[PDB]
Parts: structure tokens; C-alpha cells; sequence
């Protein structure tokens, strides 16, 4: 049923405070390692 | 060699890569106007007082970060080179206030001399200027916040020389304010270098504060005797009476730095 | 509106700060995003996150992100003070945030800014004396053809009249949620008269795909 | 061809612009996304720069700069530093919504292009720096990423290609100088939004140190369908060296405020009385359009009757294209309270690093407000211009430029508006 007339994104009505940085904690283990400088900052 | 030639003015200099606009134009005897570019310190490009034109080039270029790429004929003295100061100069001069009569830096400040040389000579600007807190950072720096021209030799020297990263940049654009943001104590063991290298009057000597005046100091160079260190110094006094320790340049002992001890 | 601070009862370093275990693992997580030996460019996430548990930042926030990340405490004064969104003084629970830039000007955003101040009892800038309304004006929220438009704390409501803008505030104070939406006919940012283009079905995989790949 | 509008449906890149679809996955790869990826992304990095080359792609952030050229910056082999992608969506040009528009209801376009992006400059990952008030944009974003990671497209192994390819999304913090790209790097790398200066270039010292390319939401989510469609597909429409489709977000004094997607080339008269339903009182009641967003100079009704909606066709009529970003301001407009509304705006979001803006912003937002009340004289009308020129060109980024541009638009149309404003302060207070 083809549909041009209502609004599909109603998703975020639904979104809190934390949800960004859920949505990151839960793509936490989907990512390649991170490249490493060398260093553990520069300023070591 | 892999020196290349770049042109001043006409007049031909061979550099080395990675020579700025500046440094080439200093290997000919010019010395292109500057507030925050500091050969000691990092390249910050953010007075734009050093904006100089390249021929075949529709923008001036700040010479302090821009290096020369091979075949520029650096314009220093061409008529939107001159613009660009004056233009630079009166923003700077905007805000600025009128306590050069008030102020230790008269006639030993880099915007008083360089607005006379390189500025115009008058003001268009009609509005009120602005006005800033002062901060206390210790007993050896007075603090008049009002004069910054916000050029972060502070924030470049606190971090890169002294070690200390507690000078920093806070607001945002005319509301930008250097300082601790907080009621720190800025005491360092080399403290009072920012007095030297701010080129206005916003961070002054606070014990010679007041009690003389550069031309009228007679000239001594002379050597630390504080530390083992040997640092060239000049012990500037007046009429038999000393009055402050400024540093010499010397390559090989106190660049030209000394600490708060000797200063 | 100060970029300087003082050390207030409420606002000094033993003020008390910490995170909770969750948003422990959510830092880290943040951390995980960067490359090693650049733990500083957690500076602006981190920050946001001791705002969105706090609601503002006192400075032991500011410390805290410092002390976690391993950087100096000015370069989080820095950023806490460069940035419009980390709010350095205690605003009310609901942030009203009404943007009156050129594209919302024109479409009159002063009179929902008025209809604001005289539902509200206060004026930009100041906070309802319940601590719960805070207002103040900000520029241009990426919401122009929606214009007039404001935010309360993550939520733009969009096509405003006055009106609607009482109507949101009426639910605030209700204690319920408001529809973050156009208060207009339209769903987003369609022509409100009808659509004049996407009227097709979309053509779906391999339309117009061309040959050799 | 020679005329231009009138773009039809089948030709639309976004698809799904006004959230009548399914934002998600399977809304998104039954519109024609993520379809023979693998073969886009295993046909090299040489084969998409020559494509997205060939279709005239320009740098949809505002400046136009060549995006072949652009992303060909990168094409030359590692010296141990990662390579990245940075796509620019902080959007905070007045006018300008459109990037909201594509991360909000065609994510996934955006994550296939992040990929096809990335593969083409042989970047390791993506940092998408959203701005932070799109805060339900940004989840909704990264609910479209782990959908994402999810169904193996991107990550470790994207798209079955063996090429790895992460997708970071990275809010800002409410700073519009975070949307110029060094200053944008800079927000990433947790300081201060302040521009660098250039060189050094991105491409060679990019975030983190990194080889870096920034690139806009729209000139990054196109990619991918011209990497399907072709490269003569985009080069079809528009004129030469004005290639392809663009969204166009026309608000200010119109009926109907509205995004949309529109042939490139096509007249500004035809776009507004076509998908904006025409100026609020006809289009005699037409004072002035601000074509591309607040950093293009305004331009009046004798200039918007015949001009077209181009990068070449603006810079003959002494504007810009920019965002295209069409701001209709009618015959009741105080044009002069706008554009000192909209320099109040400059010196509000303007990151006060260098002198000529930090000092000459606030500068000309004063004699703007001077100037709105006409507590002024008409000599201080060319000492405005020639503070303009005092800024641009002269400073780190172009928000000195663009702040420029605007006061320069105003007094080149309406300085006879200024005197008459001002000499009438002077016969009412005088
Ligand atoms: N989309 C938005 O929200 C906004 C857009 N703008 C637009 O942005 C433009 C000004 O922005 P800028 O990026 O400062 O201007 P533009 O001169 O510098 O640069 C555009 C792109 O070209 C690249 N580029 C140009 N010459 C290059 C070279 N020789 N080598 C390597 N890369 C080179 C730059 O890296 C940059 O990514 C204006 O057209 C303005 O309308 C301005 C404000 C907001
Ligand atoms: C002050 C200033 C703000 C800018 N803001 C944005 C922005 O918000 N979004 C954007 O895509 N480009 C912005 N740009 C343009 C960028 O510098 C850059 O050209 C663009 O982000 C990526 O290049 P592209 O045009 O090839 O896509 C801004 C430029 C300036 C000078
Ligand atoms: S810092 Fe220089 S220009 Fe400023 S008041 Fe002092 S002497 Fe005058
Ligand atoms: S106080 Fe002096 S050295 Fe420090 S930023 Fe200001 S002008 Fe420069
Ligand atoms: S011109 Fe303005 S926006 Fe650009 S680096 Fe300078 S202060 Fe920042
Ligand atoms: S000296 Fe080059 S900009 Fe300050
Ligand atoms: S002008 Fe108000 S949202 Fe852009
Ligand atoms: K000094």
C-alpha cells in the first residue's frame, strides 16, 4: 500500500536525554581499533 | 642545496623550504610588522598585522604562518600592503584605551610605535569602546586587561616555555578575554617573561610599575648572578638609581629569557 | 554572562561532582571513539554529558572532565566558556530557547517571543521564580523554512503562532510531554499547500544503475 | 539545453526529503540506497574520483570548490598517519536546513556516502560533526548507523568488500564558527571552534594531524547516487560547470516556507512562484531575496526577475550562490533592522581570533545599529563600506567575508534608504 501522506519519522517523540550516547555505548563493540599515536597524549 | 629563490621586492633570496613569507623578507633587512608572531614561540596568526602582498596574487597572506613557495615576489611596500596595516592598525586601535599616559609601555610599546609607523593617524571610529575586568595572577604581573590586544603570547608561553597551561582564551569574540578564568596565582619560575613579550601594556611590572620610563633609562649590559646560569642581562637604571632587569638575547644561555629570581 | 568566575557557596570547587557508574561507561565509550593519544577530543562530548546529568555546570563538572581526561582544567574552562550550549549558571528545568534571527524575524518570531515574556511573568534572559522556565534568545537553529520556531532542551517546535507557543507552555507546566513538531498543517517542511514535488512512488534498487558495475 | 526547473521525480537524489517514507533501513534500500555497494566499493578509489569528476559535482557547502578535485587531494599513498573523512553537518547559516532534512529523513544515504566517500580519499573512518541543537537528528542518525553496523554495511568488513570503514558521529556544542572545516576540526579535537590558518590544507594536516577531508552533508550524500546514476546523469542538468541537482530551502516573507529539490540552473522567480507559492502580496510586493543564505549579499527586485539560481549566474549579479538559501523579503521589510539583525548575528557567532572580525563585527554591528535608528550622517555610509573592506579578505576564515558581504549588499542596493532614514532622524531630533 503505497502511502505519501503521513509522517514516518514519529521515532523521536520517543527520545530521552541519554539516547545519543546509548545509541554510542551500544556501538561500542561494532568499531575497528583505534589508530594510537605513539604516545598516551602530548604531553607524555 | 635545495634552496629555493623567492623574490623581496625584486631583490633575490635564497631560503631554505619551509621559510615564511617573514623570514625571507627578514634575510633582506625588512622586518615585517607583527603583534603575535614571536620567533620563540609558536605561529598563532591571529593579529594579521604581518598581511603582505604576493605579486600575482589577489589576497594578502600572512607572513608569519604563509611559507614561500618558489618564484614569489614578496610586495612589502605596495599600496594594499600599506592598506592592510592601516586597516589591521585601526581595528586594533578600536578598543584600545586611551591611558597611554597612564601606562609603563609608552615609549617602549610595539602598538604605539608600529601604529606610528605602519597606521593611520587618526580615528574613524565613533563608538564606545570596550572595557575589561582585570585579573590578579600574582604579585609580579599588574594586570590591565583592558590594553590586550589578544594576541596568546600569553597562552603560547605559559604552555610551550613555561610549562604552565593556565593562561587560555575565554568568551568568544569581542567578549574574549585572556586569563585563568578563575583566581589563580600565574607563578611560575619563569613568571615575569610575560611582561617582555606582551607588546602592549597588559601585563606590566608590577614592582616597576610607576616609577620610570624608557627613554630616559640609561642602558647597562650586564650578567645575572642569581644562579650559575650566566644570563645576559640589562640593568636599565635612572639618575644612579637602578630600575629594573630586562633580559639580552643570547643564543646559547637564557634565549632571551631570565627568570623571576634575577628579573 | 560573565567569562570570568568567582567562587560563590553554590558554585566553587567543593561543590560536590561525580558521575554515575552508567555515565562512566558512557564516557568511556566516548573515549573509545578517538584515537589513542588524543583522549582531549573527548573534551566537548564528556562535557555535554556532565551537562545533561546536571542540567548546568558548576565548576567541579568542568574539573571532573579535566581530571578524567587527563587534560588541564583552562582548556575545559576554555571550551565551557566558548560554547553557548553548557550552561555555567543554574537555568530552570524547561530552557526555552527562542530564536529571533532574520529568517524567524520576518516571520514575526517577536510576537511568540512576547507571548513568552507576558505568559511567563519574565523577560529574556531571566528565570520563572518556580526554577522551571528559563529564557533566553538565541540565533538561528537550523530551522528556517519552519520559521517562527524555539527549543526547550532537545525539542524544536516548529510554525509557531502565540497561541501555540501558550499552548506548549500550558503542557510544561501540566507536567506532560508537547509534540516536538510543526504546530501548522504541514508534517516537516513541505509546501503547506499541498506537495509540489515527491508526489511519485520512489523508483527503488536499480533504477538509472549504469551498465558496467 | 538552455532552460532549466522543472525537475522531475524519478531524476530526485533525496527521495524520502519530506519524512513521508521510512527513514530506516528497509525504507532506505527499497528507495534505491545501498544497492551494488560492493561493486562501487571494489571498482577502486581512481574509478569514483573520475566519476564524481565527471559529473561537475561542486562543494554543495556553499563555496562550490570542485569535489573531484577536492577528494582527489587525498589520493596519494599513507605515510603512517589513518586517513579520514569528516562530513560537515553543522549547518548554521541562516537560511540554510536542508542538511537537518537529509540526516533526519535519508540517514542511510548519508552513511552510504559517508562509505563511498571514504573509499574514494582511502579514509579509515567518518566523523560526521552534527551540530549539537539536532539533537534528535543525531539519534536519529545513529539509530540509522547501528541499523548499519548491523546489517554489515559498515565497519569491519563493509558491504562484504573487506574494506574497513567506521562512522562516528560527533555533536557540536552551539558555535556556528564550528561549521568552517579547520574550526570544525578543532571542535572535534576537543578545543576551542577557532579556525586554523591555510596551508596547511586539510588534505595534509586534517583532524588529529591527519590527511583530512571535510565535506558537506549534501555534496556527500549525493555521491553514492552518482556513483549509480553516473557521472553524465549529474552533468545533465544544470549549465556547464553548474552541474546537477540542489536543495533549496526558500523561507522569509512567502506562502508556503519550504525545502525542495530543484534542477540547478533554475530562475529564482520560477523557483519561488512555483514551490513557495509566490511572495506574501504578489512579486510587485518583492523588495529584496537574500539568495544563498546570510553570507551572500541581498540583491532587489530588478535583479531577481531574470537571474538564475547558479554559482555563475549569482556572481554576475554581484552575490553568491552559497547555500542556496532563498530569504524573500518583502516590500514591509526594514531591510536596514534585517541586515543589522543579521550582523548581530556575525559578531554573536564569530569566534574572535583574529583582529579584522573580532574587532570590525562588533564595529559594524554598532553603526548598523546606528544606522537602523539613523542616528548617523552619510559619511559614515562609505566609512562602513570601506570597514568592509577592511575585513574582507584580511581575515583567518571567511566569516570576516561573510560578514563583509552583507553590509556591502545593503549599502550598494539601499544607501538611498540609509540617507533618507537618516536625514529624517535629523529633521525629527534636530
Ligand atoms: N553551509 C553553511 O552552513 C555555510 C556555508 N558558507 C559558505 O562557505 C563559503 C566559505 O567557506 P570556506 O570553506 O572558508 O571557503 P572556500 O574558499 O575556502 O573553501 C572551500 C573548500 O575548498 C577547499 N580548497 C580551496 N582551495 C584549495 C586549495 N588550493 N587546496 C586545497 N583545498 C582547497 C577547502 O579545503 C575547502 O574545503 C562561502 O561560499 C559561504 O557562502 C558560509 C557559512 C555557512
Ligand atoms: C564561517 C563559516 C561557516 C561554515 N559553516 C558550514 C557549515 O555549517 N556546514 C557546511 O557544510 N559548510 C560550512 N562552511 C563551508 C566549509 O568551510 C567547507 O567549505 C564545507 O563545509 C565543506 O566543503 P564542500 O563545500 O566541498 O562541501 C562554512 C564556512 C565558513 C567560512
Ligand atoms: S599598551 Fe601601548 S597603546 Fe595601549 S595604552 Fe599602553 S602605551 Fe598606549
Ligand atoms: S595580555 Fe599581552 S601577551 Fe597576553 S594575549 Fe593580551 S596582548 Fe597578547
Ligand atoms: S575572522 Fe572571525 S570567525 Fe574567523 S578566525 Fe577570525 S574571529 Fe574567527
Ligand atoms: S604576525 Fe602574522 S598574524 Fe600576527
Ligand atoms: S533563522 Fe530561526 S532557525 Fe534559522
Ligand atoms: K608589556
Amino acid at each position: 500500500p503505497f502511502d505519501n501522506t503521513t509522517y514516518k519519522n514519529l521515532q523521536h517523540h520517543d527520545y530521552s536525554t541519554y539516547t545519543f550516547l546509548d545509541l554510542n555505548l551500544d556501538l561500542s563493540k561494532f568499531r575497528m581499533p583505534q589508530p594510537s599515536s605513539g604516545r598516551e597524549s602530548p604531553r607524555h | 642545496s635545495n634552496l629555493i629563490e623567492v623574490f623581496v621586492d625584486g631583490q633575490s633570496v635564497m631560503v631554505e623550504p619551509g621559510t615564511t613569507v617573514l623570514q625571507a623578507c627578514e634575510k633582506v633587512g625588512m622586518q615585517i610588522p607583527r603583534f603575535c608572531y614571536h620567533e620563540r614561540l609558536s605561529v598563532a596568526g591571529n593579529c594579521r598585522m604581518c598581511l603582505v602582498e604576493i605579486e600575482k596574487a589577489p589576497k594578502v597572506v600572512a607572513a608569519c604562518a604563509m611559507p614561500v613557495m618558489k618564484g614569489w615576489n614578496i610586495l612589502t611596500n605596495s599600496e594594499k600592503t600599506k592598506k592592510a596595516r592601516e586597516g589591521v592598525m585601526e581595528f586594533l586601535l578600536a578598543n584600545h584605551p586611551l591611558d597611554c599616559p597612564i601606562c609603563d609601555q609608552g615609549g617602549e610599546c610595539d602598538l604605539q610605535d608600529q601604529s606610528m609607523m605602519f597606521g593611520s593617524d587618526r580615528s574613524r571610529f565613533l563608538e564606545g569602546k570596550r572595557a575589561v575586568e582585570d585579573k590578579n595572577i600574582g604579585p609580579l604581573v599588574k594586570t590591565i586587561m583592558t590594553r590586550c590586544i589578544q594576541c596568546t603570547r600569553c597562552i603560547r608561553f605559559a604552555s610551550e616555555i613555561a610549562g604552565v597551561d593556565d593562561l587560555g582564551t575565554t568568551g568568544r569574540g569581542n567578549d574574549m578575554q585572556v586569563g585563568t578564568y578563575i583566581e589563580k596565582m600565574f607563578m611560575s619560575e619563569l613568571s615575569g617573561n610575560i611582561i617582555d613579550i606582551c607588546p602592549v601594556g597588559a601585563l606590566t611590572s608590577k614592582p616597576y610599575a610607576f616609577t620610570a620610563r624608557p627613554w630616559e633609562t640609561r642602558k647597562t649590559e650586564s650578567i645575572d648572578v642569581m644562579d650559575a646560569v650566566g644570563s645576559n642581562i640589562v640593568v636599565s637604571t635612572r639618575t644612579g638609581e637602578v630600575m629594573r632587569i630586562l633580559p639580552r638575547m643570547h643564543e646559547d644561555i637564557n634565549e632571551e629569557w631570565i627568570s623571576d629570581k634575577t628579573r | 554572562a560573565l567569562f570570568v568566575h568567582r567562587d560563590t557557596p553554590k558554585n566553587n570547587p567543593e561543590t560536590p561532582f561525580d558521575f554515575t557508574p552508567e555515565n562512566y561507561k558512557r564516557i568511556e565509550a566516548i573515549v573509545k571513539n578517538y584515537p589513542e593519544g588524543h583522549k582531549a577530543a573527548a573534551v566537548l562530548p564528556v562535557l555535554d554529558l556532565a551537562q545533561r546529568q546536571n542540567g548546568w555546570l558548576p565548576i567541579s563538572a568542568m574539573n571532573k572532565v579535566a581530571e578524567i581526561l587527563q587534560v588541564p582544567p583552562m582548556r575545559v574552562y576554555e571550551v565551557a566558556t566558548f560554547y553557548t550550549m553548557y550552561n555555567r549558571k543554574p537555568v530552570g528545568k524547561y530552557h526555552i530557547q527562542v530564536c529571533t534571527t532574520t529568517p524567524c524575524m520576518l516571520r514575526n518570531s517577536d510576537s511568540i517571543l512576547e507571548a513568552i515574556q507576558k505568559k511567563l511573568g519574565i523577560k529574556v534572559g531571566e528565570t520563572t521564580p518556580d526554577k522551571l522556565f528559563t529564557l533566553i534568545e538565541v540565533e538561528c537553529l537550523g530551522a528556517c523554512v519552519n520559521a517562527p520556531m524555539v527549543q526547550i532542551n532537545d525539542n524544536y517546535y516548529e510554525d509557531l503562532t502565540p497561541k501555540d507557543i501558550e499552548e506548549i507552555i500550558d503542557e510544561l507546566k501540566a507536567g506532560k510531554i508537547p509534540k516536538p513538531g510543526p504546530r501548522s498543517g504541514r508534517f516537516s517542511c513541505e509546501p503547506a499547500g499541498g506537495l509540489t514535488s515527491l508526489t511519485e512512488p520512489p523508483k527503488g534498487p536499480g533504477f538509472g544503475v549504469q551498465a558496467g558495475l | 539545453k538552455t532552460s532549466f526547473g522543472s525537475l522531475k521525480d524519478e531524476d530526485r537524489i533525496f527521495t524520502n526529503l519530506y519524512g513521508r517514507h521510512d527513514w530506516r533501513l528497509k525504507g532506505a534500500q527499497s528507495r534505491g540506497d545501498w544497492y551494488k555497494t560492493k561493486e562501487i566499493l571494489l571498482k577502486g578509489p581512481d574509478w569514483i574520483l573520475g566519476e564524481v569528476k565527471t559529473s561537475g559535482l561542486r562543494g554543495r557547502g556553499g563555496a562550490g570548490f570542485p569535489t573531484g578535485l577536492k577528494w582527489s587531494f587525498m589520493n596519494k599513498p599513507s605515510d603512517g598517519r589513518p586517513k579520514y573523512l569528516v562530513v560537515n553537518a553543522d549547518e548554521g547559516e541562516p537560511g540554510t536546513c536542508k542538511d537537518r532534512e537529509i540526516i533526519r529523513h535519508d540517514p542511510h544515504k548519508l552513511v552510504e556516502g559517508c562509505l563511498v566517500g571514504g573509499r574514494a580519499m582511502g579514509a579509515r573512518a567518518a566523523y560526521i560533526y552534527i551540530r549539537g541543537e539536532f539533537y534528535n537528528e543525531a539519534s536519529n542518525l545513529q539509530v540509522a548507523i547501528r541499523e548499519a553496523y548491523e546489517a554489515g554495511l559498515i565497519g569491519k568488513n563493509a558491504c562484504g568488500s573487506g574494506y574497513d570503514f567506521d562512522v562516528f558521529v560527533v555533536r557540536g556544542a552551539g558555535a556556528y564558527i564550528c561549521g568552517e572545516e579547520t574550526a570544525l576540526i578543532e571542535s572535534i579535537e576537543g578545543k576551542q571552534g577557532k579556525p586554523r590558518l591555510k596551508p596547511p590544507f586539510p588534505a595534509d594536516v586534517g583532524v588529529f594531524g591527519c590527511p583530512t577531508t571535510v565535506a558537506n552533508v549534501e555534496t556527500v550524500a549525493v555521491s553514492p547516487t552518482i556513483c549509480r546514476r553516473g557521472g553524465a546523469w549529474f552533468a545533465s542538468f544544470g549549465r556547464e560547470r553548474n552541474s546537477g541537482t540542489k536543495l533549496f530551502n526558500i523561507s522569509g516573507h512567502v506562502n508556503n516556507p519550504c525545502t525542495v529539490e530543484e534542477e540547478m540552473s533554475v530562475p529564482l522567480k520560477e523557483l519561488i512562484e512555483k514551490h513557495a507559492g509566490g511572495v506574501t502580496g504578489g512579486w510587485d510586493n518583492l523588495l529584496a531575496v537574500i539568495p544563498g543564505g546570510s553570507s551572500t549579499p541581498l540583491i532587489p527586485k530588478s535583479v531577481c526577475e531574470t537571474v538564475l539560481m547558479d554559482f555563475d549566474a549569482l556572481i554576475q549579479a554581484q552575490t553568491g550562490l552559497g547555500t542556496a538559501a532563498v530569504i524573500v523579503m518583502d516590500r514591509s521589510t526594514d531591510i536596514v533592522k534585517a541586515i543589522a539583525r543579521l550582523i548581530e548575528f556575525y559578531k554573536h557567532e564569530s569566534c574572535g581570533q583574529c583582529t579584522p572580525c573580532r574587532e570590525g563585527v562588533d564595529w559594524m554591528n554598532k553603526v548598523m545599529a546606528r544606522f537602523v535608528r539613523g542616528d548617523a550622517r552619510p559619511a559614515e555610509i562609505d566609512s562602513l563600506w570601506e570597514i568592509s573592506k577592511q575585513i574582507e579578505g584580511h581575515t583567518i576564515c571567511a566569516l570576516g567575508d561573510g560578514a563583509a558581504w552583507p553590509v556591502q549588499g545593503l549599502i550598494r542596493h539601499f544607501r538611498p534608504e540609509l540617507e533618507e532614514r537618516m536625514q529624517r532622524f535629523a529633521q525629527q531630533h534636530q
